[PDB]
């Protein structure tokens, strides 16, 4: 029950460190707060991890890298919350700014591991509309039937590979499309957890 | 259209009010012809 | 939608829709809804 | 086992009416005729409404006797006026001598005269309950196809004689197979014809003080 | 889990239109509000549709007629409803009047598509003790366990064919036996839904 | 002795409902009265029973329609009678108005189940010549040798379906060519009786 990202598992590049089971790990990231009226958040994908952990190292020291991921939401609501959310990884989420300031804050761009809350929902930040979000890889989080997410992504970049840092290949939304509603009396804000893991990952370029 | 048939039925201490979301796609059969320019 | 999108850089289009519909509520919430389809010939069907 | 079967459970012939043939008095007629009804008594009608349809052929015996219980040799007869046919209307009538009108000549002093009837329907069975209308308020539920004939009586006599006569029916029903069961009757009958029912409810069971007495 | 009425399919009387799946389609009715005092309610089988649609044309055009049903109940309750229904189906179901005005009116003989409450639950409205009712095909809607109830019904008359609108075969009846109780903040009427499809149709005698 | 319209039987267009002998029945329309100065009737094809019988009822409560035809004519004279009818059936037959007011009315281009007797019969209230009328699918009825005339038209149109109310296929046209001449003391007004029965009829798209 776990999309594949336009259908192709992530592959070593055939012929660089090839780390191991100590790096492809599950990092499970903060867990944020599923509230009424929030909008929701995004991470970008490579940069979420740039400064966790052993993957944050060979991030942060070598040159090149080339990774696949298996993103993977969960969110553990009671039965009697209502709601909905929409999960989809987007390759090169180019987040722009919104003139009445032309350009997005670097903080906007990376958030980080605490990722950003949107601020345009509606139009993804970006300006493309969300009703058409669903035209990249995704799942659906209904409460009523299902609680988890995942997506497995591949490598999408023109070239070969690339810097962990300067160029961040795609990013993960999630975003609730129906409101969360409960009655009186319930865990007034449902948590979501995002867990990571690296697949088939490379690195060149030490030090 | 989309009628309610019967009531909304729901046991004590949950919400009354949901939303349907419409999904719309097209079938395998589906042909286009005599491309143009667009109107936005 | 992506095909409402699409046919607006075409001029003619000619096939079969099909539109999903998705409930939103509460688990334990149950009920019933009646979904009509009125052919393009006839008007909007006026009661249930 | 074979003793509740439905067939033993219509048979042993019963009284299914009582007429008399008025010929004193102030009522110096000489004939009376008796339409047939099976659901005369309630005791019968309760045990007949148990099903729905029915089909049988019955067995009519008649014991006439004068009112002192004396049987002299005054000569009867017996007249079946089928379904469809028209019924005498006095002494004298036309109807008395159609010979499409089986008659039974029989003296008093003579053994209970005895004639078999066979099923008498447009149907394939009689049907006591008809949720309907018949001619495509005091027309509904009643069906027409149940009408068995009539069974007229005359002494035959040229003038008055002065003796009243009972006569007692007797009918024995046949071969009898029934479909459809239902409830048995619970309240009161208050129409014939009709199951109408007063408004004062009676429970089917005897009230007792707790449910928890004995 | 369907009750077969005294164990027969519907059968065509072999050898008259035989109608097709324009009419053999599923006509649900409106639906009823079972409510706390309700008493319940009937209709009778071939005068439920001598109004609506393809089938109250052939009925009301036609001369002779002959049909089946499948009669369909459910009910939509919630879980912390409680309450019981009884669904019979009565051959020969003659409304009696309640004398303390003699015979019935015409509306509570041929209520029509909309149904009739009953006014003596008890007594069926025809003398005979619904403690016994069950006697004729019958399902027990128990709000615990079940909330649908089939009843396929073959035709029962006496003669081969019979007018569609004169002489109603059957009835079929829905009581509720325990009532519907219920905690305060719950749907107060439970709705009831009767969906009906004629079988093995046939009529002759057009215009 | 029944011409073929272009000679092609009407066949069913291959893979909608296709109705039976119950609409594929001989409808005898009107008789009109030939008199001497009498110039002709016309019919359009599909318009003359879009409102008699079942066949008015699939036409009229359909969307799309196709549907062959049978046009038959007979007209009962007597021996003494003279006279000599054009028969022809008209593909696309558009009437048009006479200018010294320059369309049609409605009555004039679907004159109905009745007819709409010639206000031009030379030019055939279209500007084509009638001298060449025989260029279409035609029979002579000449009293001295025959007095009928059947026509077999198929199903000719540019689309496939078409509406059965808009746009009417073709128009059945009956002229007298030489004039309806009697001796004194005859039935001064020859009868033509129109029997028509659809073939490989179809429909799509009810209510």
């Amino acid at each position: 029950n776990i999309v594949l990202s336009y259908g192709e598992w992530p592959e070593y590049c055939p012929s660089p460190t090839r780390p191991d089971v100590s790096v492809n790990r599950f990092y499970t990231l903060s867990t944020k707060s599923w509230k009424t009226e929030s909008t929701g958040w995004y991470w970008k994908f490579p940069d979420v991890l740039n400064d966790t952990g052993v993957f944050g190292q060979n991030a942060q020291f070598h040159y090149l890298y080339r990774s696949g991921f298996c993103m993977h939401v969960q969110c553990n609501a009671s039965k009697f919350h209502q709601g909905a959310l929409l999960v989809a990884a987007i390759p090169e989420f180019v987040i722009a700014a919104s003139s009445p300031g032309l350009y997005p804050d670097f903080a906007h761009t990376n958030p980080g591991k605490d990722g950003q809350e949107f601020r345009d929902p509606y139009v993804l930040d970006a300006g493309i509309p969300l009703s058409q979000a669903l035209i990249f890889p995704h799942q659906w989080i209904n409460l009523r039937t299902n609680n988890c997410a995942t997506i497995i992504m591949p490598y999408i970049n023109a070239l070969p590979f690339d810097s962990a840092l300067n160029h961040s290949n795609f990013g993960l939304v999630v975003i609730p499309i129906s409101p969360l509603k409960y009655c009186n009396g319930a865990t007034t804000e449902v948590p979501i957890t995002l867990t990571i893991a690296p697949l088939n990952s490379e690195f060149s370029g030490l030090r | 259209t989309i009628w309610y048939q019967t009531n909304f039925v729901v046991p004590p201490d949950t919400p009354t009010e949901a939303n349907i979301i419409a999904l719309g796609a097209a079938q395998k059969n589906f042909t286009l012809k005599l491309c143009k320019d667009t109107d936005e | 939608t992506m095909v409402g999108q699409i046919c607006r850089y075409y001029t003619q289009w000619s096939g079969s829709l099909k539109v999903t519909f998705m409930f939103t509520g509460s688990f334990m919430a149950t009920g019933k809804m009646l979904i009509a389809y009125t052919p393009p010939g006839s008007a909007q069907p006026t009661t249930r | 086992v074979n003793e509740a079967s439905v067939e033993h459970f219509y048979s042993r012939a019963g009284l299914v009416g009582v007429v008399e043939v008025k010929d004193s008095g102030t009522s110096l007629d000489g004939y009376t005729v008796w339409p047939i009804d099976v659901m005369g008594f309630v005791q019968q009608r309760r045990k007949l409404e148990l099903s729905t349809y029915m089909r049988f052929d019955a067995e009519f015996t008649f014991v006439s006797n004068l009112n002192n219980s004396t049987t002299p040799g005054m000569l009867l007869q017996y007249m079946y006026v089928p379904p469809g046919a028209p019924k005498p209307d006095s002494r004298k009538s036309y109807q008395w001598q159609t010979a499409t009108n089986p008659s039974v000549f029989a003296k008093l002093s003579d053994p209970p005269p005895q004639v078999s009837v066979p099923f008498m329907s447009p149907a394939t069975a009689y049907q006591w309950f008809y949720d309907g209308y018949p001619t495509f308020n005091l027309q509904y539920g009643q069906c027409p196809n149940n009408m068995m004939g009539h069974f007229a009586i005359r002494t035959v006599s040229e003038s008055t004689t002065g003796k009243n006569i009972h006569v007692r029916v007797y009918m024995r029903i046949k071969h009898v197979r029934a479909w459809v069961p239902r409830p048995l009757r619970s309240q009161a009958y208050m129409v014939k014809n009709y199951p109408t029912y007063s408004q004062t409810i009676t429970n089917t069971a005897t009230d007792r003080a707790s449910i928890t007495t004995t």
